[PDB]
RNA sequence: UUGACAUUGUGAAGAGACAUAGUUUC
RNA sequence: GAUGGGGAAGCUCCGUUUCAAAGGCCUGAUUUUAUGCAGGCCACCAUCGAAAGGGAAUCCGGUUAAGAUUCCGGAACCUGG
RNA sequence: GUUCUUUGUAAAGUGCCUUCGAAGAGUCGAGUUGUUUGGGAAUGCAGCUCUAAGUGGGUGGUAAAUUCCAUCUAAAGCUAA
RNA sequence: GUUUGACCUCAAAUCAGGUAGGAGUACCCGCUGAACUUAAGCAUAUCAAUAAGCGGAGGAAAAGAAACCAACCGGGAUUGCCUUAGUAACGGCGAGUGAAGCGGCAAAAGCUCAAAUUUGAAAUCUGGUACCUUCGGUGCCCGAGUUGUAAUUUGGAGAGGG
RNA sequence: UCCGUGAAUCAUCGAAUCUUUGAACGCACAUUGCGCCCCUUGGUAUUCCAGGGGGCAUGCCUGUUUGAGCGUCAUAAAAUU
């Protein structure tokens, strides 16, 4: 009861206590987030839009 | 122009400065952990060897198996809670089985006989 | 801008303006500790062409190493065997000196990552170096895709595995027929051509 | 403490040794008198603060779709130029009128080519004491350079005097400052030492 | 148990020095004095000083170190240390010289508030009502003296407004009980809900600032009583049901700056002292201090018009002329004539002595103080 | 152990050059 | 035998009070800086290392299959408040 | 597949003409010692000395000089199978 | 100017937030580094650029987009196999040692900065804090930063003007 | 209750617990040794005592706050009812 009482007052804010955080592993508590890997330079982002890997087929 | 501050000390020390208290953004371990050592945790079992019965009459003394982390203060309180009995003093020792035996001499007003019937072994 | 006005000047090391200014700095650098924090880069354009950018998450450590040869630490100078081994002061330490200074701070600021390093000043007793170090924890580095590759945990302690520029040179890793004995790595290609291949249908 | 005791002895060590004369064209810096006149001029021409910067858009954001401008309802800028490359960018074209130089930059070699550069490019310039006051006129901490390209119309004559005032006080006299190796000064215990060794050689 | 080093337990632990207290709070001297009014810790005595102070027979005051141990938490203490940085950065903003950043910072700062500290010090209503007596007394004193330094003529102007709302409640509800005049102003008593409050309006004379007590301090006294007296009167109007604060009238503020103004509105009497002098209207002379006549008569059902409102500006409705003059000429046969002593001896009793006695200038029993 | 170089600067006087305007070989 | 440091490719080595900013005490009406602390004083340094050295204070009688200067009985004493 | 939002005169691409065209230094290199390599008159690395240039520099498996040609762009960096 | 206030420099905190050590160590990257052994015995050599020692990673690592190879009608990042080839070479030319280019195949993928003024507007970002639909968003604020953060261009080009 | 919130050393596993330890982190350690801080409760309790709960390693980075250093501060003469 107390842990689920604690979660809601710490719901929706940065820095909740470590024991109620993810456990996943020591590697994955490091190891850049999905946003931080998806984050791209501006230049190749221009390059990706201008020429994305197209789709094609060789028949006729 | 310069007015150096006069130093009659020859020795310069680290100047004192402000030292904060911590202001945690989040709690330490998110739940205050409950009591490790309440009364029922402390006093485990009475000890009903026949020689213990001797110090019942002749000593007005109860004997109990006490948990290892406890001590003579915590024994004195936890008895006085669970039975409402005034303790004169508590001597302890450690039995070579691995347990902690504690002789509890009651005060002169109360009786070890009455509590013994009230606890159930006799 | 003032990019070249330092850089073309910086080559002129025996000039009178520098060898004054150098000789000022070497006196200062002896006075501090062996490793200390340089608050700002001495040679910023030289730091630029290594890849320094001035933002939060880029630390410059000035660092000092002992010049000389490498003495083998045998007791009383004994060799114990084939007496072919010549003078104990003549063992010459395969890595560079520059590679030492990276590791000497690399063991210190473990939270940092050793980006690169370069010469600043020298002496008969000591040579000095200036090392650029990058925090992977700092959120400005975790964004900005030109740098966040180093936050990958395969780049832990690149200097100890010798993966910097001077690490690659002391290992001697470049293309070309003068590099046949190690092009892919000395042990790795040693192990290939000392290995008996056996196919099933014995060729 | 040592960091005290280091920074004092370095100040000594700078002055005991013979400095090369392409340095110590520094510290023949500008007087306090004419420099105090100069800062009155440049404080008229501060660069825009971030509040006014934030405001200036919001005026013309209420004017772009509303009236008609490619932000040309906004006036024309007048401020100093302060970026170090951006100074060197505005020299060599050349486009500066006055360029200031701070005496103390901790990598001194960031600066030492500039007075020789302005001499070649015909740029009137001056060495002022203090990079911090150069920061204060630009809302940075330190600046190490300070230049000015244009100026409003009434403000010309005061500028045109100082340019004549500075270059006589500085740039003309200071070609022979290619000579004068500085820094031969001794400490006072040695100063009293060499006198008594020479004075009592000469008299009794 | 390893014999235990005499100078720790008991007296040495229970009390500490001023100097040690300032050292452990890490604040300053005068701010510690500011907090010891806010909490406010009074210093104590041990019953044995030489044990309390390691043998040192020395003049030294002590402080119940548990209270400082309590005092260290104190969310007020942060905002002092917030405000110190505000005095640091602002001088840099002008010392460099940059207005746009500077007077941005003024509107981005927070005064400390006293709201939590009183509702723990007085739980909640009736406790401070017993102690409101000592609060009111400096307020009327500090609203008297003229514009001097370490006072900063801002601060006079609030105490005008707060004291007005004090009189506005009492004259509305008609509770004035025991009025006594001395040379030290006019003593009062009001039985406000049980507990009864004597208090004082001193004589309005700009007598000199003595400048021996420190007037950095009594502003903190002044701020303390102010934020108290908000939430007192905030309840007291809404206890009566009235709005808080009452808006004043700014041209009535330029009439008399007084009890004609400060109209109240919401969202039978005390009997006998309330609804005395009712439907019974006075027109005073010019000489008389309406500062202390007017609130007396409104807080006992009576209506006043003054000659002081006639110099700035019919006289047919009124019953009496309270007049404090040697000669009176020429007076109205329909009006009855007293000296203002008659106001005091009535409401000292609520027994309505006749207007025959005083009748200027016939002689007087001086006051016969009601205590 | 002895020698050279580097660390290592500022100067003067007596022995080689401008062939006897001050930048330097004993 | 750590730290300050200095060596050492490194495991680690060196040294123990040293080439360190190595704390803690008092006064205040710091007399105005107007809502920011002022003035003094004092001048050394982790820890481990003796159940035979150093070291606060308990005696007697009685009692159990087995414990006792430790329980009981009586009579003391030390230390701190 | 379905469905919502579309953004934009916003970015990107392509032709001609004309000016240009920034490109990493105690590095490169050489000598010397030591180690290593099939590398041999020096394959590489490293110590200490010496220390570059910009129609330049590296390399073209024998020591130099002289004249060519061929070919790449050092001393900064990332990257699946 | 005996003052004010920057700035620099270096500290200090049970400060706000993080982070490092240890384990494992088959394979990987380094450094350091023997001898029995075989050469007659042996001080070259050999075993061997190996064993032990030490440092540091990952599911792969490393290397990887020519300061290449060639000398052709020229090829074109790296890796791995088959060949080349026990060959050219090295060595008391003794014992012994010992490559790479081309060819075929597997797998195939390319790229970024430094160094050109945005100068008519640092256009960039950490954090605090508040709401939010929360691997983040938006606002506000201390900041950082011009001794240079974004956009723009990395030689195959490219930039500017038309 | 057997017509089920349901046996089990069952399976599965996302929620918890996790003694003293240990890179082991308040100081130590051949010891269940010795502190310091904060909060709370109790014993007659302002002091005394006890219990409970939570804290206190080092290096390093970023930031905040508090600092310290003649490191940078220094220039004008002259003269009348």
């Amino acid at each position: 009861q107390q842990r689920e009482a604690v979660r809601q007052l710490y719901k929706g804010k940065k820095y909740q206590p470590k024991d109620l955080r993810a456990k996943k592993t020591r590697a994955l508590r490091r190891a850049l987030t999905k946003f931080e890997a998806s984050q791209v330079t501006e230049k190749q982002r221009k390059k990706q839009i201008a020429f994305p890997q197209r789709k094609y087929a060789i028949k006729a | 122009k310069k007015a150096l501050k006069v130093r009659t000390s020859a020795t310069f020390r680290l100047p004192k400065t402000l030292k904060l208290a911590r202001a945690p953004k989040y709690a330490s371990k998110a739940v205050p952990h409950y009591n490790r050592l309440d009364s029922y945790k402390v006093i485990e079992q009475p000890i009903t060897s026949e020689t213990a019965m001797k110090k019942v009459e002749d000593g007005n003394i109860l004997v109990f198996q006490v948990s290892m982390k406890a001590n003579k203060y915590q024994i004195k309180k936890a008895v006085k809670e669970l039975y409402e009995v005034d303790v004169l003093k508590v001597n302890t020792l450690v039995r070579p089985n691995g347990t902690k035996k504690a002789y509890v001499r009651l005060t002169a007003d109360y009786d070890a006989l009455d509590i013994a019937n009230r606890i159930g072994y006799i | 801008g003032a990019y070249k006005y330092l850089e073309e000047l910086q080559r002129k090391k025996q000039s009178d303006v520098l060898r004054f200014l150098q000789r000022v700095r070497v006196w200062e650098y002896r006075q501090k500790n062996v490793i200390h924090r340089a608050a700002r880069p001495t040679r910023p354009d030289k730091a630029r062409r290594l890849g320094y950018k001035a933002k939060q998450g880029f630390v410059i450590y000035r660092v000092r190493v002992r010049r000389g040869n490498r003495k083998r630490p045998v007791p009383k100078g004994a060799t114990y065997g084939k007496p072919t081994n010549q003078g104990v002061n003549e063992l010459k330490y395969q890595r560079s000196l520059r590679a030492t200074a990276e590791e000497r701070v690399g063991r210190r600021a473990a939270n940092l990552r050793v980006l690169n390093s370069y010469w600043v000043n020298q002496d008969s007793t000591y040579k000095y170096f200036e090392v650029i170090l990058v925090d992977p924890q700092h959120k400005a580095i975790r964004r900005d895709a030109r740098y966040n590759w180093i936050c990958d945990p395969v780049h832990k302690h690149r200097e100890a595995r010798g993966l910097t520029a001077t690490g690659k040179k002391s290992r001697g890793i470049n293309k070309g027929h003068k590099f046949n004995n190690t092009k892919a790595g000395r042990r790795k290609t040693w192990k290939r051509q000392n290995t008996l291949s056996l196919w099933r249908y014995r060729k | 403490p040592e960091y005290v005791r280091v920074q004092r002895q370095k100040k000594i060590l700078s002055i005991r040794l013979k400095v090369p004369p392409t340095i110590a064209q520094f510290q023949y810096t500008l007087d306090r008198n004419t420099a105090a006149e100069t800062f009155k001029l440049f404080n008229k021409y501060r660069p825009e603060t971030a509040a006014e910067k934030k405001e200036r858009l919001t005026k013309e954001a209420a004017a772009v779709a509303e009236g008609k401008s490619k932000q040309d309802a906004s006036p024309k800028p007048y401020a100093v130029k302060y970026g170090l490359n951006h100074v060197v960018a505005l020299i060599e074209n050349k486009k500066a009128k006055l360029v200031l130089i701070a005496n103390d930059v901790d990598p001194i070699e960031l600066v030492v080519f500039l007075p020789a550069l302005c001499k070649k490019m015909g740029v009137p310039y001056a060495i002022v004491k203090g990079k911090a006051r150069l920061g204060t006129l630009v809302n940075q901490k330190t600046s190490a350079v300070a230049a000015l390209t244009e100026v409003r119309a009434e403000d010309e004559a005061a500028l045109a005097k100082l340019v004549s005032t500075i270059d006589a006080n500085f740039a003309d006299k200071y070609d022979e400052v290619k000579k004068h190796w500085g820094g031969g000064i001794l400490g006072n215990k040695a100063q009293a030492k060499m006198d008594k060794r020479a004075k009592n050689s000469d008299s009794a | 148990m390893r014999i235990k080093k005499k100078n720790t337990r008991g007296n040495a632990r229970n009390f500490i020095t001023r100097s040690q207290a300032v050292r452990k709070l890490q604040v300053s001297l005068a701010d510690f004095r500011r907090l010891c009014i806010f909490k406010g810790i009074y210093p104590r005595e041990p019953r044995n000083k030489k044990k309390a102070n390691k043998g040192s027979t020395a003049p030294t005051t002590f402080y119940y170190a548990k209270d400082i141990q309590y005092l260290m938490h104190e969310p007020v203490l942060a905002k002092f240390r917030e405000h110190k940085t505000f005095a640091r950065k602002l001088t840099r903003a002008l010392g460099r010289g940059e207005v746009s950043s500077a007077k941005r910072l003024e509107e981005n700062r927070d005064s400390y508030t006293l709201d939590h500290i009183i509702k723990e010090r007085y739980p909640s209503f009736p406790d401070a009502i017993r102690d409101i007596d000592d609060a009111l007394n400096m307020l009327f004193l500090f609203s008297n003296l003229p514009s001097t330094n370490q006072v900063s003529s801002k601060i006079i102007n609030d105490a005008q407004k707060i004291c007005n709302q004090w009189l506005a409640y009492v004259a509305k509800e008609r509770l004035v009980r025991k009025v006594f005049v001395s040379i030290k102003g006019v003593y009062y008593q009001a039985n406000i809900k049980g507990e009864e409050v004597r208090w004082l309006v001193p004589f309005k004379f700009p007598e000199n600032i003595p400048s021996d007590v420190d007037f950095r301090i009594m502003l903190t006294f002044l701020e303390f009583y102010s934020t108290l007296l908000h939430f007192v009167l905030y309840k007291l109007y809404t206890d009566s049901g009235l709005i808080y604060p009452p808006k004043l009238d700014l041209k009535k503020d330029k009439i008399i700056s007084g009890l004609s103004s400060y109209i109240l509105e919401s969202r039978k009497y005390d009997s006998p002292v309330a609804s005395l002098f009712s439907a019974f209207v006075f027109y005073v002379s010019r000489e008389v201090p309406i500062d202390i006549l007017e609130f007396l008569i409104l807080s006992c059902g009576g209506n006043v018009i003054s000659e002081a409102a006639m110099d700035q500006i019919d006289m047919s409705k009124v019953t009496h002329q309270i007049v404090d003059r040697p000669v009176l000429k020429n007076k109205v046969a329909g009006r009855t004539y007293i000296q203002p002593q008659w106001i005091f001896d009535c409401i000292n009793k609520g027994e309505l002595v006749p207007a025959n006695k005083y009748l200027p200038g016939e002689a007087l029993p001086p006051h016969l103080s009601p205590w």
